[PDB]
Order: C-alpha cells, then structure tokens, then sequence
C-alpha cells in the first residue's frame, strides 16, 4: 500500500532559479557520469513532502525512492525531464517512518555537467 | 490546514509568492540539508 | 486556474490577501451591484 | 439535479468591515422586519458563484435561492445566522441560466436595524 505521488510544473523557472541560489547548499553540481543522492528524513510530526528542482542549460535523470527503517519502494522511477524549460515540482504522503531518496542521476553524461537547483518541503 | 488540501493547493496555484505564503503560515517548512545525507557515485 | 480548483481552495485558506490574490489572476471578478436589481419587502 | 452549495466562515470580521466600507453600495441597511432580495445575474462565462456577508453588532436572517429565465429552488435555507462574531461565506456551482436571490431577513426584528457588509464574486 502507497500513495502515488502528485506531479507539475510551473512556467517561471528564472523566478525559481533566482531565488534559491541565495544558499549555496541548495545549488548542486552533477559531475560528468555522476549520480548525486539526496536524503531527506521523514518527520514525524510530518505527513506530506514536497519538491522542486531546476536546471541551468541542460536536463537531467530524476527518480525517487523509499526507504524503510534493506528495504525500498520505487515512487518516482528515474527518467530523463526537461527542467531546463520548466521548474518540476511533485508531493508524495508519508507512508511510514523512513528515509527519502532524490536520484539525481547524470549517469548517461560524458561530457557536460548539470548546475541543480533544489528545494524541499514537509508538512504537519 | 489539512495537509492532503495543501497538497491540492500547490498543484493548481504555485508560485513563488504562494510558497512564501504558505511558508509563513507554518503550514510548509523548508528543510535545509548540507555536505553529508547527500553521497555520489558514478 | 480551475473554477472547481477556486472554490476548495477559498474554503480552506480564505483571507483578504488571498481574496485579493485572487482577485488579480482573474480567478475571481468583483461584481457591483446598485440600488435597482435590489428589492424591499415586509 | 442541484449541486450543493459550500459554506465555511473565518475568524477575521474587522478587517472584513474595513474593506468593505470603502464603498458604500457594499454596506446595506436592513430597517425594522424588513427583507433585503439581492438579484445577482448568472453570468455566461461564469460557473461558480462566491459570497461573503458580515454584520455589525447583531445576526440576520441569510438564504439563498435561485430564479429560472415562474419557477424556484432552494440553495442555501434562510436562516439566522451569527455574523457579526465571524465572516460568513459560500459559493455555489452554477446549474443553468437564471437570477441569483441573496435573501437578507430582518423580519423577526421589531427594533433593531441591521448595518450589512456584503460582498460577491464570480468564475469562468
Ligand atoms: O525497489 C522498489 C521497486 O522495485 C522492486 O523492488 C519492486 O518490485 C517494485 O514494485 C518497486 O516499485
Ligand atoms: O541531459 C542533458 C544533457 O546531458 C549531456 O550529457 C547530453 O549529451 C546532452 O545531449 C543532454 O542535453
């Protein structure tokens, strides 16, 4: 038993891409061939977690998946999305306590890297 | 409020106005992460 | 932008700014009434 | 067939009434055992129909019903309705086309008049 995620996108990417390079740690660099692995905890006062990532002059494989506290749930399978067009967004309930994984992968990349923009959110 | 009604909201409606709002209501939070609980591979 | 997305969005968030937000996406439009379209009894 | 209309209320009266007063089409007085029918056209492009209504010091009577283009239908039943502690709101979906009857009672006031705060919108 799990919810299907809720998945948009929202035309204002400059908007986007503006406002969260204010922190560095919200700005990833994907190296050529690389995949970068966000976790992100559950909260237990938490129920819904939200997402939004972008990307500078390229698109880039994006994918999710649970994990249970080896053990895991595929939410979001890994496919390549333009995000360099449009801010991709998604929500997902939480069903358990666990841990995330945002599978960021470049993998198939031999030469350019991605600039990544990301952002999370949870609920109560 | 109801999460699965703030879940609905964002669909429909987001902006960069509509986060901050929501931000301040506490009904969203923003969750800062860092150089660990963040691992590469190739 | 959805007429049925406006009205669960309203009952949940409602408040004067997001009346007003509204107000300015075109979601929603003010109308005005008068003295005439408008009737007394006893 | 008639959708049923939503109704929810929210705390903030005085900022509603601050609002409001700028115009004084908006600000209607209800005298002694007096009616008030507010006629509100549907409107083609429109499909739902939004009202807010508060009162100074005391309640009043509030229903709704809806005219055909004679014939009738009951929206929301008239009833005394305490909105001068909270904002009372509504909307409804439109089912054809016809006149909207806003019904403010006063009837059962032998005394007492009733300063009215009222406000409506519409979609498409
Ligand atoms: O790992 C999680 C995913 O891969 C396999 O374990 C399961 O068969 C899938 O149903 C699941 O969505
Ligand atoms: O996926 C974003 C970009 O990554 C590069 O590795 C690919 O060669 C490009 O064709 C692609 O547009």
């Amino acid at each position: 038993v799990i919810a299907a995620p809720s998945m948009w996108t929202r035309p204002q990417i400059k908007d986007f891409k503006e406002k969260i390079r204010q922190d560095a740690d919200s700005v990833i660099t994907v190296g050529r061939g690389e995949v970068v692995t966000v976790r992100v905890p559950t909260h237990e006062e938490g129920s819904y977690l939200f997402w939004e990532f972008a990307t500078d002059n390229y698109d880039i494989g994006f994918g999710v998946y649970f994990e249970w506290t080896p053990l895991l749930d595929e939410i979001v399978p890994v496919y390549r999305r333009d995000c360099h067009e449009e801010v991709y967004a998604g929500s997902h309930q939480y069903p358990g306590r666990g841990v995330y994984l945002l599978k960021f992968d470049n993998s198939y990349s031999l030469w350019r890297s991605k600039s990544v923009y990301y952002r999370v959110y949870y609920t109560r | 409020p109801a999460p699965p009604a703030i879940a609905d909201l964002l669909a429909s409606v987001d902006s960069e106005e509509v986060r901050d709002y929501c931000r301040t209501k506490g009904w969203i939070v923003q969750e800062k992460i860092t150089k660990e609980s963040l691992e590469r591979n190739v």
